[PDB]
């Protein structure tokens, strides 16, 4: 879904 | 073959060739106070926030100047509004503000570790509160005698039922700051882009970090600090974005989708002015179009944010540049710029001549591209069905490359949509590919000619 989010690195 | 005409750039002209002294390498952040409530509704305010020269702006104590009921966004108000609502979590390492280090503090590094996980709001509220009480204890001793943190990020207050009073409150804002507004490009998308044209909530603890970025498609951002702690902001003017991206390349981190915390000395070393400022409870941050920024919580606090699309030439030009650049980089543009431009021309009167010429150019190119695509499909014996747009039909995207697909849709089967390349390359002659047309040449042509400059 177009959605705004934070970059990620693990998980 | 761009949707942009280089001659029409309204981008401010900035010379980095000349050496720059340090005082200008630390520009003052435009802070604005609102004695009257109608000041907030003044056009000069909007002119100010959207001025290209003004990368970022703080509106001081606006949440009292209009009597916004922030208290509602208090963690307590939230937990009981719905605690078993859910939340993305970042696990991070707590550090001083202007710094990010390897495991030992030998070196400053660009890569910012930010691992991901999930909880509920009620659960993160526990954590946020426990965390605060703990820091309290370690101070109620001294009196009488690596930190791992979790950041609650991009929490979606989209459900206008559940979050009714919270959302209703933000109606009290000047139109250009609102979630939904006739003058908001993002209100003309025809569907929901979570976090852009809906509200996101941030639950932070001290050290809680949002790493370097520009907004999706270079859209303005509006952030309010709920309290009770502060936030520290860093920001650079769009002009310098490629220089920052270059750093990301050298340090092996993707600029657009990677996690990175800039090395301030690098930026000073590169002659790049950095805005540094503190955002206090009830302070609103306005991030102008294309501004590189990154953010640290210094206390315990929640923020609220969403993206706005004011109808200015600057905002528009930058939305398009990022739209094209995204596809050069194989990165999904979540604001379907071409579908938006047509929606805007068809629903909104435009008085600003520079913005008008930009939308007009884009529509033209959209028509030529639709025209070219039609001939060669005809020319090669391909039949094209006519499909209507229905009411509240969304924009489409290539199931494969994520590019926006406009007007002409390639489809397979439980049905999938593709751009032409992805359809061919998956069938040489487009066999088993239905092709749909949503706007006949004449629908677009008439819409185009109907589109004129308002005085
Ligand atoms: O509030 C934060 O932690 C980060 N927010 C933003 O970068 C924004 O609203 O544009
Ligand atoms: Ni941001
Ligand atoms: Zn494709």
């Amino acid at each position: 879904a177009a959605r705004k989010s934070a970059p990620a690195t693990g998980g | 073959e761009s949707y942009l005409s280089p001659a029409q750039s309204v981008k401010p002209k900035i010379n980095t060739e000349e050496k720059l002294p340090r005082e200008k390498l630390n520009p003052p952040t435009p802070s604005i106070y609102l004695e009257s409530k109608r000041d907030a509704f003044s056009p000069v305010l909007l002119q100010f926030c959207t001025d290209p020269r003004n990368p970022i702006t703080v509106i001081r104590g606006l949440a009292g100047s209009l009597r916004l009921n922030l208290g509602l966004f208090s963690t307590k108000t939230l937990v009981e509004a719905s605690g078993e609502h859910t939340v993305e979590v970042r696990t991070q390492v707590q550090q001083p503000s202007d710094e990010n280090w390897d495991l030992t503090g030998t070196r400053q590094i660009w890569p910012c570790e930010s691992s991901r996980s999930h909880t509920t709001i009620a659960k993160y509220a526990q954590y946020q509160a426990s965390s605060f009480q703990e820091s309290l204890q370690e101070e109620l001793e001294v009196l009488f005698q690596h930190h791992i943190i979790k950041f609650g990020t991009n929490i979606d207050l989209s459900d206008a039922k559940r979050w009714k009073p919270q959302l209703q409150e933000l109606l009290k804002l000047p139109a250009f700051m609102r979630v939904t507004s006739t003058g908001n490009m993002l209100s003309h998308v025809g569907h929901t882009i979570l976090g852009m044209n809906t509200v996101q909530l941030y639950m932070k603890v001290p050290g809680s970090r949002t790493p370097g970025h520009q907004e999706n498609n270079n859209f303005c951002s509006v952030n309010i600090n709920i309290g009770p702690g502060d936030c520290e902001w860093f920001a650079v003017h769009e002009h310098y974005w490629e220089t920052i991206s270059a750093f990301c390349d050298r340090h092996g981190v993707d600029y657009l989708t990677g996690s990175w915390w800039p090395i301030l000395d690098d930026l000073y070393a590169s002659n790049i002015p950095v805005y540094r400022f503190v955002q206090r409870p009830g302070d609103l941050v306005w991030i102008n179009a294309g501004t590189v920024h990154w953010v640290q919580a210094t206390g315990w606090c929640n923020n609220i944010a969403w993206n706005v699309g004011p109808l200015t030439a600057y905002q528009y030009q930058l939305a398009l540049e990022r739209y094209e650049w995204n596809e050069v980089k194989n990165v999904k543009s979540i604001v379907p710029m071409i579908h938006v431009s047509w929606n805007v021309a068809r629903t909104v009167k435009i008085s600003d001549p520079d913005l008008f010429k930009m939308i007009k150019f884009c529509l033209l190119q959209s028509m030529k591209h639709c025209q070219v695509q039609r001939e060669s499909l005809v020319r090669a014996g391909k039949k094209i069905a006519y499909q209507g747009r229905v009411k509240d039909e969304p924009a489409y995207y290539c199931n494969e490359c994520d590019v926006e697909v406009f007007n002409i849709l390639f489809v397979t089967s439980t049905y999938l949509v593709h751009c032409e390349g992805c359809a061919r390359r998956r069938s040489a002659g487009l066999q088993g590919v239905v092709v749909l047309e949503q706007y006949r040449t004449e629908e677009l042509a008439q819409a185009y000619d109907a589109f004129t400059l308002a005085p």
